[PDB]
């Protein structure tokens, strides 16, 4: 059960490009919840996105929400949509799965899987 | 009036008493029923979201946002009005519909009146009598010496529950077996317990009623912007006592069973929620509870639960009566005094019921009533 | 929009050692933080999922608590091992809004002879 | 743009135009195994004892 990523490389300004990640092992089902979190080589980690695979609700933080867009394309595999690209955001992007309690967000345990990170 | 030598003869599963109390439920229940507002107006279109804006993820599922059309006066100039609804209230037909708009009348429970349960006696009418058992461990059937009688019954409150006897009394010594026809297959065994099991039930939703114009002098009431965190409903279920319960209960099956077997408990049967479920309705809300949790053993406990509003009283069809939302948040505490179980070497157990009558059947199986016939003759020294 | 302030932002201390790594939320959490430890190269390592308790497969070395807004770490025993940055996530959750900010990290250096 | 006062409160219903309210006197009587008692008194308070009954 492991996450990998794929559709690296970088991409000029005011470009676009889409990142892509898979469960390999695994299906996505009611206790998961899926994100991605980017880390610029220089910085800490920045949240970007979540998405529940049961009813595929995206959740943006503020300063992604009109840039980046999360999908579900499959049971095994979740894409992310950049858009807009500046140099800034060059950072290494890695697909994450997190976990939690049915009583309490299938999140709220933060994430338990991570894949390699792929730099754009 | 203790009778010295009386020994009169018992058949609880031919109690009439049950027949009437029946009766006359079913009969207050809909006269309560007659003022108040019908809700055809609701039988529209509906437009419905999921509801996720502050929720655990074990309700995801549950709610729905509900948009529709609906009017204040016979001037073609509708309004759009929302209300949440829980998914096993609706049906979809995006669009969807109430799901008794397709077989029945929807009357709305009239917010004003109170159905929680008050103990009733039961009074005998000029000319007859109530007489009643006093021995423990007493079939429910067959004669018994020291019988007594009475004028009015004691009371019993007229709880009407699923699976689980709720209320009501408990046994004088030890959990008591009764039925029918024991080995038969076909029926239900009531299972009355010398001592409660304590179970908590809540709705732990801080919620809202929404009061929604419908007619001249006519409101519906609408639920929504439930303030908090949306959770499931649950029961907690002492878990010691439940398994000491079980203990006793396996006791006794033993002794009509065999003493050399074993017994299980399996989580019911399939069908309908009124049948598979747990059913009481505390605080005016309906609960459905999962009993799958208390029924799993071979010899806390949260129960997850499901709400209704739109509930076809068991007694009929043609017709179904929409519970309005409570304001606030539901606690309740009941004694779970006993059980219906079905069987299907080994043996196992079921929970079953559903039969309205079980639930007062286990209480009037210590009262009769007779017929006074108060004139007769015989020989003697009596001449004009 | 619940943001979390890391302190101090680095720290050097010889190995045997031990350090307080602290949190401060801008918003009542209700205990749900957890803390992971970055190695360079690696996505981070969850250390704890919910406020003191760990994850599995991780030593007692790492534990830490907290409450309300405020959530600290205090790993024992320092090795030049567990030299690493160490990060706190927010994990609020229930909202359509969620937001769940990774809050910035520490560095922790844990020198040798 | 008006509406009829009531439709706002309660059901309106049309009184029948072929039934008459018109008051004619009614004496109450009293059922078997009871009395209907009076005072004939002038100046009487309505209350109190009264004799001639
Ligand atoms: C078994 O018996 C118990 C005890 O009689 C029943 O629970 C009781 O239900 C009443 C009605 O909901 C509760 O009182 C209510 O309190 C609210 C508080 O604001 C008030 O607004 C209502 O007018 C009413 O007073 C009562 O507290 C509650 N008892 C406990 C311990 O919570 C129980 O429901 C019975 N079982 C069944 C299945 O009915
Ligand atoms: C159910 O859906 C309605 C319709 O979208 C939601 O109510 C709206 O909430 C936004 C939030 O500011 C208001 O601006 C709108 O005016 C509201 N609509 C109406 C008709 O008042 C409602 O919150 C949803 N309920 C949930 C998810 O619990
Ligand atoms: C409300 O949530 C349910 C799931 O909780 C959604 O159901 C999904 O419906 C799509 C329709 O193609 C299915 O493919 C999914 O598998 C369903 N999910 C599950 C878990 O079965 C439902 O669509 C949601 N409704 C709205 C209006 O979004
Ligand atoms: C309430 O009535 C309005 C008016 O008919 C509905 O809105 C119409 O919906 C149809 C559906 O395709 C559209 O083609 C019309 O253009 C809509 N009219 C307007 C003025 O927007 C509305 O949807 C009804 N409400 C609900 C919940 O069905
Ligand atoms: C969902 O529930 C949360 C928790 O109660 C609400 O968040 C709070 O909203 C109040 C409103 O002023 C804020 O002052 C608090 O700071 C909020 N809490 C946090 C942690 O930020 C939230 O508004 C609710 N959502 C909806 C749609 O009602
Ligand atoms: C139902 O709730 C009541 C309180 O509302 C619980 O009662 C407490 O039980 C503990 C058990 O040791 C006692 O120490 C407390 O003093 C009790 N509270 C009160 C106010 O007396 C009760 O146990 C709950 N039942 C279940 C099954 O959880
Ligand atoms: C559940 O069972 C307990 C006893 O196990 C009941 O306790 C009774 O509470 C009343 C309240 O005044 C007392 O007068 C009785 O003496 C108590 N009984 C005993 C045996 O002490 C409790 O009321 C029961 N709850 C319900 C809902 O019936
Ligand atoms: C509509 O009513 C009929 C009555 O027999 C029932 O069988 C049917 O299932 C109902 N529709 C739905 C969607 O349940
Ligand atoms: C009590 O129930 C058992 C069940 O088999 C039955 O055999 C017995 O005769 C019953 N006793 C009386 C007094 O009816
Ligand atoms: C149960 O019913 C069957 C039906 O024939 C009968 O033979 C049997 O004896 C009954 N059991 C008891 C204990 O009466
Ligand atoms: C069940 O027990 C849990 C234990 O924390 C408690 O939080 C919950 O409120 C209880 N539910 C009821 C109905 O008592
Ligand atoms: C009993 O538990 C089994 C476990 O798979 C489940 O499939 C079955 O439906 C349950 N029975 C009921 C009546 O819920
Ligand atoms: C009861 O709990 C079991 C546990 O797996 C679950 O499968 C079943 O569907 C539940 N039934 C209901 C009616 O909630
Ligand atoms: C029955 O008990 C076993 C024992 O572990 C448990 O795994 C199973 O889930 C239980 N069934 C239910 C319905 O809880
Ligand atoms: C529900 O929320 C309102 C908001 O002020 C509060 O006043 C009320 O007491 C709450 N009800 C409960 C049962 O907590
Ligand atoms: C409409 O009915 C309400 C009922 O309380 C009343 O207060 C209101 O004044 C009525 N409308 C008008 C215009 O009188
Ligand atoms: C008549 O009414 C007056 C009013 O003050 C009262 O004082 C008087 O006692 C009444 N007489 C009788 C007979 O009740």
């Amino acid at each position: 059960r492991q996450l990998v990523e794929s559709g690296g490389g970088l991409v000029q300004p005011e470009g676009s490009l889409t990142l892509t990640c898979k469960a390999s092992g695994f299906s996505f089902s009611r206790s998961q919840y899926m994100c991605w979190v980017r880390q610029a080589p220089g910085k800490g980690l920045e949240w970007i996105t979540c998405v529940y695979p049961d009813d595929d609700t995206p959740y943006y933080a503020t300063w992604a929400k009109g840039r980046f867009t999360i999908s579900k394309t499959s049971s095994t595999t979740v894409t992310l949509r950049l858009t807009s690209l500046t140099e800034a955001d060059t950072a290494t992007y890695f697909c994450a799965r997190t976990s939690g309690f049915g009583g309490y967000s299938y999140a709220a345990h933060g994430v338990d899987l991570w894949g390699p990170g792929t730099l754009v | 009036i203790h009778l010295e030598n009386v020994t009169e003869e018992f058949n609880m599963w031919k109690n009439n008493m049950v027949e009437q109390m029946h009766t006359d439920i079913i009969s207050l229940w809909d006269q309560s029923l007659k003022p108040c507002v019908k809700l055809t107006p609701l039988c529209v279109t509906l437009q419905c979201t999921n509801v996720t804006n502050n929720i655990t993820d074990d309700m995801r599922g549950e709610l729905k946002n509900c948009s529709f059309n609906m009017t204040t006066e016979l001037r073609d100039k509708k309004q759009k009005v929302y209300s949440l609804f829980y998914r096993l209230d609706v049906v979809q037909i995006k669009e969807y519909r109430l799901i008794n708009c397709n077989t029945s009348a929807i009357t709305q429970a009239c917010p004003k009146v109170s159905f929680e349960p008050i103990p009733i006696h039961y009074c005998a009418p000029a000319g007859f009598a109530i007489l009643k058992c006093k021995d423990k461990k007493f079939n429910g059937t067959g004669p018994c010496p020291s019988v007594s009688t009475v004028q009015c019954t004691h009371g019993i409150k007229p709880v009407v529950s699923t699976q689980l006897l709720l209320n009501g009394s408990l046994a004088e010594e030890e959990v008591m077996i009764r039925s029918e026809n024991i080995t038969n297959n076909a029926k239900n065994i009531l299972v009355q317990f010398n001592t409660p099991v304590q179970i908590n039930c809540t709705r732990p939703n801080n919620n809202t009623r929404k009061s929604i114009r419908i007619g001249p002098g006519q409101w519906f009431y609408a639920t929504g912007d439930i303030i908090g965190d949306i959770r499931q409903a649950h029961c907690n279920v002492s878990k010691a006592t439940w398994n000491e319960t079980l203990g006793k209960v396996v006791k006794q099956l033993r002794k009509h069973f065999g003493n050399n077997t074993i017994i299980r408990f399996a989580n019911s049967s399939g069908g309908d929620l009124e049948v598979t479920t747990h059913s009481f309705n505390c605080g005016g809300e309906f609960f459905y509870c999962n009993t799958s949790g208390l029924f799993n053993s071979t010899w806390s406990i949260t129960l997850p639960c499901r709400i209704k509003q739109i509930i076809n009283m068991w007694q009929r069809i043609g017709q179904a009566m929409y519970a309005p939302p409570i304001q606030g948040v539901i606690r309740c505490v009941s004694n779970i005094t006993g059980l219906i179980l079905t069987r299907d070497t080994t043996e196992t157990f079921r929970p079953g019921g559903g039969d309205m009558r079980d639930n007062w059947r286990s209480e009037l199986y210590k009262y009769k009533v007779v017929k006074i016939e108060p004139l007769g003759v015989a020989p003697t020294r009596c001449k004009r | 929009d619940i943001v979390m302030t890391q302190t101090p932002a680095s720290v050097s201390e010889p190995v045997g050692g031990t350090v307080t790594i602290k949190c401060q939320a801008s918003h009542n959490i209700r205990s749900y933080l957890s803390w992971y430890q970055q190695k360079v190269g690696q996505p981070p390592k969850r250390l704890i999922y919910e406020t003191s308790n760990l994850a599995s497969g991780v030593p007692s070395r790492f534990a830490g608590s907290g409450s309300g807004t405020e959530f600290t770490l205090t790993i024992s025993d320092l090795e030049c091992a567990d030299a690493a940055t160490y990060y706190c996530q927010s994990n609020f959750g229930l909202s359509d809004s969620r937001t769940y900010n990774f809050g910035g990290g520490t560095e922790v250096v844990v020198k040798g002879d």
